[PDB]
RNA sequence: ACAACUGCGAAAGCAUUCGCCAAGGAUGUUUUCAUUAAUCAGGAACGUAAACUAUUAGGGAUCGGACGGCGUUUAUUUUUGACCCGUUCGGCACCUUACGAUA
């Protein structure tokens, strides 16, 4: 306060600065790829997704919508990019 | 226009704090406090409704109260006044009891 | 003929017993409060619990209890306590004399300022009306929120009942203590003992 | 004049580092009438003592 | 001491105590206590026999003095009789009401108190509606002054506690649904399952009114008693 | 011991000592306030409330009943919610003159919403 | 003071005690009850006595 | 009340007794 | 009664349950046309009373999302919810300070 880096902010500071409010913008949402045990189909599913993700076929799911993140359905893994 | 009705309200909390309403607490306990239980007690109020009714008619400045304390007294008694006025006052925000406006 | 004599000297077969439910802002004070409720309680004969885990005030009547108002007396006290009354007044309900009252006056103004505007009008300038119609009715007014809680003896409480009312409806509480001191004025003599006195106010 | 306060002392150190007697407890905690669930948790191990 | 009336008012008066006889009172089957109390009813004779009086009238007794427990201070139940015996009364379920002692007892500030009604009919077609109140329960090591749940779960709260009273009311006949709310078992099922959606403080079935019973046998209101 | 059920309705203007059987429908003996006392304006007081109690007593132990469960009220609609006088004067000269009382309870009509 | 202004014995004992008091000497008028407020003094006492008085009366000097 | 005045009356007349009596032995009974 | 230093609606206003009908707010998104916008002349829709009076700089509460989690209770164990905590937007209101003002 009175003096400041306004340039160069800490990570820890700017990582619980609101969305919007960061000093360039950008989103904290993230992309997953997500298989289901008895197949080999590699799904990649956004983090807020609002749609209720199939798989290629086979009439599962893969996650359902919420008012945040997309909650990933039962028994699945998830590599995170 | 009516005067004894002015005389009335302003003068209650005085008559209410001496000893007239035995059902309310704080005048049951000051009616057996004993600076009302005393010989003169009534000569007393009286003074002190004379002065309230001459401050309400013009004077600027009080006959009862005392002009000169060692500034150690007086801090400790607004302070002490203060403090009780706002505990008063936050006890009755919590309870939902509202109370009389005056800044 | 008005007069009420103190109960001089086993009465209940069903041991009763009464419970009031208080929240935690109100479970502090009573906590400590609570010795001199249950000392006069003792003094009356019922045993007063209190319980600050469900948050609760019990009364119950024990084997050497004789005075037998004196359970409506404790559940009108437990109510009063609940009701966040100060414990000295709440106690004060325990004489012969007394009586309370609850007054709902929100569903007397349809709007919300208008509630407020008629709440603080009951409640006057520096609190001067409300301790000049205790005083003219000898009766403990206490505006509580929504309601008005009032105690003392029975004629008071029609008085401020009349009054309270007509507060919220609109005549000014200033107006009714004004009528209350003419009506005092002529009740003070008794050669005007019975007549309509509609022609003064 | 510069000896400890033992309590102040005790009370600084804990802000700064932040069969026969459970009886005569009971008899002095039935006569309030405070349930005040310490008590609840003193009648408990007594009922299981 | 002095009269008030008007002219050739005062009739002679009779003795009334005459004409009158008391009835002991059995209560039905599921309470402890059978011997409840004592009815005096007119005498009977032509023109207005008595047993239709009897056949008429309802009790209101409270539940500590019928199952010998002050536990049951509160839920007083009210009593039809439609049989008579000789110095006789039989009895039977009408209604079950909580004390407004209790409605007051229940009531605190910053908690949500969820009411349901029911309409259910038992196996026996007798209609009945149940009333049950709910309060929401504060959770112990908590800070937070107000523990209200949102209006879409008090609807759901409010969806569990109808769908358990219904699909456990409607089983059973009247005998065994009194024997079922006597120790509350549908106030502690209710309180057992709502507390996935929100924990509740106390769940009880306030009031019991019985609408229509359509049949009068003898033989299940002698099965009771 | 045989309960009667005494319906004690205390108003302000005055107050109604009522006993009636078990069931609530006959009536045994009823003395109302303004009876005892010539003047209307004492028509609600203790002192009527305790003359009231004591003939109820008398006529209730005269026919043997010695037992009573004591249902208080008041004028509930839009009245006050309050017993008068007569109900605490009523219950002690009621139980002071025999008269083991068993359950009390102020069974008040309190309305969800008159006005 | 402290009993009300109309009052009979108020009245009555005002006039004894200024009576008295300008007989001893003390007060010097008899029409005020602010004389023995603040001019009741031991100082008027003391100059009541004999030697100030006969002082005053020139028998000394 | 009017016992308050009666009260306060008949302090006053005591204390007038006292100090009365205390006054003229003070002027060695000359007045 | 619950019923609030709260919620919703632009305002007056709006409190029993359940069903239907559209609408609205905020949040999240891995959503699109790219100035569409701001302000109000004219005009248009909704409608007995009064009476004492670019930031402030954060903090404590509060509710509506969204995310995270040492844990207690659901939970016969996963959901999920309740409680506690932290981050983040959004909003009714409190106090302090004015950053000042000014009629
Ligand atoms: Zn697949």
């Amino acid at each position: 306060v009175l003096a400041v880096d306004l340039l160069n902010p800490s990570p820890a500071s700017e990582a619980r600065k609101h969305k919007l409010k960061t000093l360039v913008p950008a989103p904290r949402s993230f992309f997953m790829d997500v298989k289901c045990p008895g197949c080999f189909t590699i799904t990649t599913v956004f983090s807020h997704a609002q749609t209720v993700v199939i798989c290629q076929g086979c009439t599962n799911v893969l996650c359902q919508p919420t008012g945040g993140k997309a909650r990933l359905t039962e028994g699945c893994s998830f590599r995170r990019k | 226009n009516d005067l004894a009705l002015q005389r009335l309200i302003a003068e209650s909390h005085i008559l209410s704090e001496a000893g007239a309403n035995p059902s309310h607490w704080q005048s049951s306990h000051a009616a057996t406090t004993g600076t009302n239980t005393r010989a003169f007690a009534t000569g007393r109020i009286a003074k002190k409704t004379t002065d309230m009714r001459i401050q309400a008619l013009g004077a600027k400045e009080s006959i009862l109260t005392q002009q000169k304390m060692p500034m150690n007294m007086r801090k400790g008694i607004v302070k002490h006044q203060e403090e009780k006025e706002k505990k008063r006052r936050q006890e009755a925000r919590e309870n939902g009891i509202v109370l009389e406006r005056e800044v | 003929k008005w007069k009420i004599e103190p109960f001089l000297p086993g009465p209940f077969l069903e041991e009763s017993s009464f419970m009031t439910l208080f929240p935690k802002y109100r479970e502090r004070y009573l906590k400590d409060c609570w010795p001199l409720v249950t000392k006069a309680l003792e003094k009356h004969g019922i045993a007063a619990t209190l319980d600050i885990v469900e948050g609760s005030m019990t009364v119950k009547t024990t084997r050497k209890t004789y005075d037998p108002a004196a359970i409506l007396k404790a559940r009108d006290l437990i109510k009063l306590l609940a009701r966040s009354v100060p414990a000295p007044q709440a106690l004060k309900i325990l004489e012969d004399g007394m009586a309370c009252d609850i007054i709902k006056i929100r569903s007397m103004v349809r709007n919300k300022e208008r509630f407020v505007k008629r709440r603080q009008r009951l409640l006057g300038q520096n609190g001067t009306t409300l301790k000049a119609l205790e005083l003219l009715t000898q009766t403990y007014i206490l505006v509580h929120g929504n309601t008005v809680s009032v105690m003392g003896g029975y004629k008071g409480l029609k008085e401020v009942r009349r009054v309270v009312e007509d507060t919220m409806n609109n005549i000014h509480p200033i107006y009714l203590i004004k009528e209350l001191m003419i009506k005092r004025e002529l009740a003070k003599d008794p050669a005007l003992a019975h007549e309509d006195w509609s022609r003064y106010l | 004049i510069g000896n400890l306060d033992l309590r102040s002392e005790k009370q600084r150190q804990a802000e700064r580092d932040l069969n026969t007697a459970l009886k005569k407890y009971l008899r002095k905690q039935r006569k309030k009438n405070i349930i005040d669930e310490k008590r609840l948790k003193a009648e408990e191990l007594y009922r299981q003592m | 001491r002095l009269s008030k009336g008007k002219k050739g008012l005062k009739k002679k008066v009779q003795d009334p105590f005459t004409r009158k006889d008391w009835y002991n009172i059995k209560a039905p089957a599921p309470f402890a206590v059978r011997d409840v109390g004592k009815t005096l009813v007119n005498r009977t004779t032509g023109l207005k026999n008595a047993n239709d009086a009897l056949k008429g009238r309802i009790f209101e007794v409270c539940l500590a003095d019928l199952q010998k427990d002050e536990d049951h201070a509160f839920r007083k139940i009210k009593l039809r009789v439609d049989e008579v015996q000789g110095k006789n009364c039989l009895t039977n379920f009408h209604g079950l009401d909580f004390t407004t002692d209790k409605l007051r007892s229940l009531v605190r500030k910053w908690q949500t108190l969820i009411e349901a009604n029911v309409t259910v009919t038992t196996t026996d077609h007798y209609l009945l509606r149940l009333f049950a109140i709910a309060f929401t329960k504060r959770r112990p090591n908590q800070i937070k002054k107000t523990t209200y749940a949102q209006s879409s779960q008090i609807r759901a709260i409010r969806r569990k506690m109808v769908e358990i009273i219904q699909r456990e009311a409607a089983s059973c006949t009247l005998h065994q649904l009194v024997s079922k709310l006597i120790p509350e078992v549908i106030g502690r099922e209710i309180e057992k399952a709502t507390q996935g959606i929100y924990p509740l403080q106390n769940v009880h079935i306030r009031k019991v009114k019985l609408l229509k019973q359509p049949k009068f046998d003898l033989g299940a209101l002698m099965a009771l008693h | 011991l045989v309960f009667g059920v005494a319906r004690i309705f205390a108003s302000f203007n005055d107050t109604f000592v009522h006993v009636t059987d078990l069931s609530g429908r006959e009536t045994i003996c009823r003395v109302t306030g303004g009876m005892k006392v010539k003047a209307d304006r004492d028509e609600s007081s203790p002192y009527a409330a305790m003359l009231a109690a004591q003939d109820v007593a008398a006529r209730c132990k005269e026919l043997g009943i010695t037992a009573l469960h004591i249902k208080i009220r008041a004028t509930g609609g839009n009245g006050t919610k309050t017993p008068g006088p007569g109900a605490q004067s009523a219950l002690r000269a009621l139980a002071r003159s025999g008269m083991k009382i068993g359950r009390i309870e102020d069974v008040t009509p309190t309305p969800s919403d008159s006005t | 003071s402290l009993l009300p202004p109309d009052n009979e014995v108020r009245r009555k004992h005002e006039t004894l005690l200024l009576d008295k008091l300008y007989d001893m000497g003390i007060l010097s008028t008899k029409a005020k009850l602010s004389a023995v407020e603040h001019n009741v003094t031991v100082s008027a006492f003391a100059r009541r006595r004999l030697p100030v008085v006969m002082t005053r009366l020139r028998m000394a000097e | 009340a009017d016992e308050k005045l009666r009260r306060d009356e008949e302090e006053i007349k005591r204390m007038w007794k006292e100090i009365s009596a205390k006054l003229d032995a003070l002027s060695s009974w000359h007045y």
